């Protein structure tokens, strides 16, 4: 930082030859009638003068300025009205960890829909609030067979237990959703059985999974947990 | 111990990037809408683990060179303590000399995370058999990390940069075999004094 | 003597935060679910040790200047009792001037603690070889502590801030090399009369 | 005549440690915990309460301006003239306040947990020494009952001031590392006729 | 406190009756009112009209609505894409939903084609046109009802919208 | 009656009204239509979920050789001996259950819950050492409590 003193501190960096208040070198920022000649004496007229006087020196073809996170506008049709170029804009300033965005109503509408979908899809009817019949051994036999072949998996048994904690009705909803044969694809959400088979047999094992899980929802929680804990040791 | 090497790491994505959500509650809440969520901060920023990627990079490269480097990565394997990866990344005794911060984005999930549709296509029928949705990070997204090596040796920045080239060539995280995770690194290495803060 | 310097320290987490549970019974109850529980209250708020982080920061930095601070971190190593760190945080036979409180969270464990899946991936096969669930603290979680300096000296506050600037660079808690523990401290100090309560 | 009774309930806000004084029970517990917590044989936690209230009023009144007798010093022998020796005890006459131990409301199995405390090296950043110390969980409700006979006017206010000095500094041990910060809830009662 | 929300769509979580919600606590003179998104849209039009200034839907019953939406869903007129895009325009305001159902039902004057999906099955041209008008009338009656009941009606035919 | 349990501190002032967007749960009572926040429902979801869920033979001289070897190639450790001693003090049945749990090879991955041997062992010697650990600890099951404590106290002095 080359500094020189005049009858005036002429610091000469690479970001501009600043001078707080006439050297013969190029002067970039002048940190400033008698006043006008001082600027006229400087060769290579300064880019900005940091100061009634401003009106005149603007008309002397010179820029003025009269005395944190980066702010990014996202909102752009303006108008001349009341001299300065301008637009009406109502919006939202958001304060990010390294920036300040200036968003509009469409952003808030987007995040309103994104939050409302989260809100509305958290409670599903009688949470924590005509089933077929099966003997306990038959439930053990069918869950064991459909656990060896990969239909009732540990993720399926886990997600059965989580919904059955939330009541019988949510468990029937989950089992009906997994067994549902989509009319456009002809496919159920069961994981397909491993081992060579035939589509009638595969459909009957899917039906067996539907009836064995549905006959387990009528049982007591502790009895359901003690049936499934022999297969998925977590839950 | 008088010096400290600060490697500022700036990673720009040259491909889609995925790293899965590890938080169970956040994964479940996002799996109500997208089957493969991307890993996210609570400040809505994308977090890739970075220490394991660098350590794995240096372990395959240094095992290929024929050096005395063990294999952390095998199931419950014990770090020996005598390798260079045990010096730079840790053993059961001493900790790692390099504190590898997470690769955190400078941007927020609204700007860089997109939900994308992926398929499984039947070979003989040539139609969609399965469909799933996965959150990924867009190309050109810029991520930052700062590796802080305490007690810095002379061959520490070279190994970090070699591991950064290996992560550039194999990918950082996620579905690396499909084309995801191809990135580029910029290295602003420096060597600060440990008493920088004491004025 | 007639004053006490109270440094109200508010720390935000810029990273996932892990500090381990110390309590046998709470850890054993949590290992039915999570292999790495986080350190909580029975009020269900996350506790972080703070005095040892500050002491470790000041011993490393003041030993990096060349001042004759001892190290209270080796096995069997005793405080000497003459350093500035021995005056600020204590010696065997001389109680510390700083009453560093625990970093107590503002929110409870449901808000800020998330169960997270961490892995060990085999280097050659690029497949998961170990899985372990561990509880971590989310980003943007606010913790408060009060460092109450008795018999206040001139350097102390700056020393504490310098120590905080070490913890801002390295981290607080566990898994510090993996990226965990990166935080941001804000200081609000107040010199107060030690007879404030007598009224 | 009318003796002043101060029921002091205490709620633990950061983990409490007070070390066990009885050598046989400390030796019995030393197997499991290096630092056992002070416990009764009725399986309840008792805390010393006289000395903390005393030392609170000592430092507060000493730097206030009223000259007192510094107890817990090299010799620590007190006068019989200053305010603390008129409240929490003198080398001659008994102190006017009987400060009961802060007994707990709960039992050992419900508040007392063993914990891993640590000493980590500053270069390897790994645990050098580990030890097992017992603490009391936060939110644990203790109770005590202060008995100030011959009640002066600046007695309940002084006890409350000392309890605020204890709420900010801590009760028990390991006080600088954050152990011992509590809240105090206070009720008062004069008794006249029985 | 004055709730400006209809207190319906209330499920029974355990021994608790409740309603998931997102709105605005507009603290005013003694009201501290709880107003929904529709009030905020009005307020945004207030501001974005005032600041610039300085420079008949039919009734069709709810069960008939489920019946008609079910019939049109099984004959491939009200498909899942139609229910999804109707939900996206419904969350964007009721006027955008009028614009969308008008755009989909508008028989183009040149081609003579509406933008619905054709009925699957044997139907005559007059019958197909009456089904298209049924789709217009049923979704136009669904525009009146509030956001929660429209979500319940549409979630039984499109589980992800 | 309506009670707002949501914190009212942070509130912007747009359009000359003090407004604040919230996303919470309007909840019924006997007479209190209360607006309770996200944390309240995490309280009741945790409370309801936790409430609904809360409701052979071998030589002793050969045994000493086996536990020495399996403590020197790190299959058996201080933690294994600790949990073995707790399960022994809770019964014979639960200790057989724990030894079964640790030895159980999962069909999906082929991984047992022991600690791997360090050293240049191939596959079936590691499998034989796992079987050795199974039969050694399950042979220690039938012995009386004093003898098991004196056997384990050489290796894990805490228990
Ligand atoms: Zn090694
Ligand atoms: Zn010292
Ligand atoms: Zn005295």
């Amino acid at each position: 930082t080359k500094i020189t003193f005049y009858n005036s501190v002429f610091i000469e960096t690479h970001n501009g030859n600043y001078l707080f208040s006439m050297p013969d070198g190029n002067v970039d920022y002048l940190i400033l009638d008698e006043l006008i000649d001082y600027i006229e004496r400087l060769k290579y007229t300064p880019y900005k003068v940091f100061l009634i006087l401003a009106k005149r020196i603007i008309s002397k073809k010179i820029r003025v300025e009269l005395p944190k996170k980066v702010v990014l506008n996202i909102n752009d049709n303006m108008c001349n009205f009341a001299s300065y170029r301008l637009m009406p804009f109502s919006g939202f300033i958001v304060e990010k960890d390294d920036r300040i965005e200036i968003n509009d109503k469409n952003w808030f509408d987007m995040i309103w829909n994104e939050e409302y979908n989260k809100m509305r899809s958290q409670i599903v009817a009688e949470d924590f609030s005509a089933l077929p019949d099966m003997s306990h051994d038959k439930i053990i036999e069918n869950i064991e067979y459909l656990f060896n072949i990969k239909i009732l998996s540990k993720n399926r048994i886990k997600e059965f237990w989580e919904e059955f904690c939330k009541g019988q009705k949510a468990a029937i909803k989950y089992i009906t959703q997994v067994h549902r044969k989509n009319p456009n694809t002809g496919r159920r959400n069961w994981n397909p059985p491993e081992g060579d088979f035939t589509d009638n047999e595969i459909e009957k094992l899917y039906e067996t999974a539907y009836n064995t899980l549905l006959s387990l929802i009528k049982y007591d929680k502790n009895k359901v947990y003690n049936i499934l804990i022999n297969f998925n040791p977590k839950l | 111990a008088k010096t400290m090497k600060k490697i500022y790491v700036t990673m720009k994505t040259l491909s889609p990037l995925y790293t899965g959500e590890v938080r169970r509650e956040d994964k479940e809440a996002a799996q109500k809408r997208v089957n493969f969520p991307v890993r996210k901060t609570a400040t809505n920023k994308v977090l890739i683990p970075f220490k394991g990627a660098l350590r794995s990079a240096l372990e395959i490269m240094l095992k290929a060179k024929g050096e005395n480097v063990c294999d952390t990565g095998e199931s419950r394997a014990r770090p020996c303590g005598r390798c260079v990866t045990c010096s730079l990344f840790g053993s059961m005794g001493r900790a790692g000399r390099a504190s590898v911060d997470f690769l955190i984005s400078n941007d927020t999930k609204e700007q860089i995370v997109r939900e994308s549709t992926h398929l499984r296509i039947e070979r003989q029928t040539k139609s969609a058999s399965d469909t799933f949705k996965g959150e990924e990070v867009i190309e050109g997204a810029t991520f930052t990390a700062t590796i802080t090596i305490s007690n810095p040796q002379e061959k520490d920045l070279s190994l970090i940069q070699s591991a950064l080239k290996f992560i550039e060539e194999n990918g950082i995280g996620g579905w690396l075999n499909k084309g995801y995770g191809r990135v580029s690194f910029e290295v602003k290495s420096e060597d600060v004094a440990t008493d920088r803060f004491l004025k």
